[PDB]
């Protein structure tokens, strides 16, 4: 994705 | 029901019970505004059904209790556009609640007191005062960071996190985030809500008053603020708010230092030629030196290039500038710094002179 | 082609240039300013087919000859966004045009000069000059009357007329109207155009600092105003333009006065409460008062009596409040006068002080 | 008409 997702894990 | 009063001493209650209001809601009686009169006391409350705002107007003048409801935005509007110093006389009639100031007469469209939809009563389960100007700091300091309409509900708010003797917000939308934590000096217990984005909002909006002390009341499924002679209260947001300690990059090996106000303005003019929707800017950082470079469709260029203090490899790394801007603006600062890792990790900024707020801003792929 | 100016220098330029324009043209080089650089100027133009704007900047640094047209908006933002003090750098490079200032630098896509649509050449017929301050002046006490989009073309503009030592304006959408008349000072021929209401407020726009003088210059199919280093040009509206003087109404046997404030607030709180669609207020006129009502169609109502001066039979006329209003608004003054006949017949109103300017304002029914 | 309308003709 163009722009990354956040990884709350 | 009857009164009368100074419209010095309406408006601002007027103009604050007002804010759950839509302007355009779609039920008649959630335009309206709750007019209560009893023991010496006006109250005023305006309601969406999520939240409510009561207003508190002590009556000095004659007055009969009764209550009624009536059209929120025109009968602001008749009270200001009176001339200063007014005297407003109000008296139930029915179908009808007339307005007088002297030879300056109305007659607005009431709805039955008892129609006025309420939120259920609830218990209280922590409460704690700070100054309305903290407050006021840690929603500033987040709110650009909540989600709007995410199917993930949870996120279309901001947390409410009292620990030890701090009190820390914290708004995200899965691609940026904003924490801020400030001490009240009261010994707090572990307690955690979501606040309904509307709802931060409206209460951001009722602190004026500086080192004016705020109370705040948290039941199970409510939160309240006692703001002057406002109350505000609304829903919780149920779910589970992400841990904001998880999207903190660990082991940071790059590390930027710059200007805040130069950081800013080269952003905003690489932005000019960024991507009219994806608004993707790269930035390159290299010892002691920041290139920021934007380009869109049309085949136009921007490059910034700025001295910074800089330690660690060189890397290429992508960013939404709005996300930036937005955390450079909220900054109200010297010197900003910058802790990265890897081109696709979690990117965090902050006062280099302040750790009580912090940003995380996840890169794009460029 | 290439220049380099002070940003000081080329932001009010790049800025009224811009006016044609509108963020959205319908033709992509609509959307661009043609930059000609030759003989120690720096000439910027901007049209939208129908009028054109041109700023000259005096180029004090090296410089060479050339042309070309870059994206309007981009490259005032550009320079807005530079620091104070910058210095402006610009090189064209075929199918782009490079722009550096310190080190921010940036490259705009071109469009050949040669497509750049200019007006055709014509010749004047009638010149005049006037200080700013009149013109702008004249067009602000008439310009809220022109139509907007009307089938009659000729009411989608502003009649400018000569006349012996007078500049008058005329403006009416059918339902008001408003004249304004100053003396020029200079003997000119009778003489009468139709400028597009776009064109009037270009023009308007472009009118700063009262002191310097203007130059007009009509033609029998186009006007030029020449401000300071700016040229603007506008083409004009076909069609005969009605007379003014056929709309005042004539013997009128009912006269009222009265402080233009507590009018205009009257009718302001009234409004609250009258039709959101037709806006209507009744009028009572009657021995040293006036009495205006509402009412809409929730039966809520709105009554104001004021004190004034009136003198003739007592009479009900009804009013669209807003075209009121913008009488009363454009009329910053003291007190306003009011020269009726009958309950459909025209009302013209005026700053009790001064018949430079009058207004026309046809009742409604009611 | 609910609206009188100018009459210059
Ligand atoms: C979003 O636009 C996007 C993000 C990443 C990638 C991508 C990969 C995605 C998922 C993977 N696994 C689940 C194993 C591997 C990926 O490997 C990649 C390798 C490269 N190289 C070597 C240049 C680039 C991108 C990815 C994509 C994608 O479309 O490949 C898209
Ligand atoms: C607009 O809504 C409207 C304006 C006027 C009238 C009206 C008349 C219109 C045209 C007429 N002629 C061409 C002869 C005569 C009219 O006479 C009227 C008489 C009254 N009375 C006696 C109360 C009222 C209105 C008119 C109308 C309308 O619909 O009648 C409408």
């Amino acid at each position: 994705s163009e722009q990354v997702e956040l990884e709350f894990d | 029901m009857k009164f009368t009063v100074e419209r010095e001493h309406l408006l601002k209650p007027l103009q604050q019970v007002s804010g759950p209001l839509g302007g355009r809601p779609t039920l008649p009686i959630l335009g309206n505004l709750l007019l209560q009169v009893a023991d010496g006391t006006l109250s005023l409350t305006g309601t969406d059904l999520e939240m409510e705002m009561v207003a508190r107007v002590a009556l000095v003048q004659p007055h009969e209790p009764g209550a009624t409801t009536v059209p929120a935005r025109k009968f602001f509007d008749i009270c200001r556009g009176l001339p200063e110093g007014a005297e407003i006389a109000v008296q139930l009639e029915g179908e009808r609640m007339l307005v007088r100031s002297g030879r300056s007469r109305f007659s607005l469209s009431t709805l039955p007191a008892a129609d006025f939809p309420n939120l259920d009563d609830w218990q209280s389960e922590v409460e704690f005062t700070l100054p309305q100007a903290t407050m006021k700091r840690l929603i500033e300091a987040t709110q650009f960071s909540m989600a709007h309409q995410d199917v993930r509900y949870y996120l279309n708010g901001m947390l409410f996190e009292t620990e030890g003797e701090e009190l820390r917000t914290v708004a995200t939308d899965g691609h940026r985030l904003a924490v801020c934590s400030m001490p009240i000096g009261q010994s707090l217990p572990s307690h955690s809500v979501i606040v309904p984005r509307k709802g931060v909002i409206e209460l951001m909006r009722m602190l004026d008053g500086g080192d004016n002390p705020l109370r705040v009341q948290i039941g199970s499924n409510n939160i309240r603020a006692h703001v002057g002679d406002f109350i505000f209260t609304s829903k919780l947001v149920d779910g589970r708010f992400p841990d904001y300690r998880r999207v903190l990059p660990k082991n940071p090996d790059k590390h930027l230092e710059a200007g805040c106000d130069l950081l800013k303005q080269a952003f905003a003019r690489a932005a000019i030629l960024s991507n009219e929707k994806f608004r993707g800017v790269r930035l390159y950082v290299s010892e002691n030196q920041l290139k920021i470079t934007a380009n869109n469709p049309e085949q136009e260029e921007a490059e910034e290039i700025l001295d910074v203090t800089y330690s660690g490899a060189e890397m290429e790394i992508g960013f939404n500038v709005s996300y930036v801007l937005d955390v450079l603006n909220a900054l109200k600062c010297e010197n900003v710094r910058m802790m990265l890792t890897d081109s696709v990790s979690s990117v965090q900024i902050e006062d280099a002179a302040s750790q009580s707020a912090a940003y995380v801003v996840m890169p794009m792929r460029l």
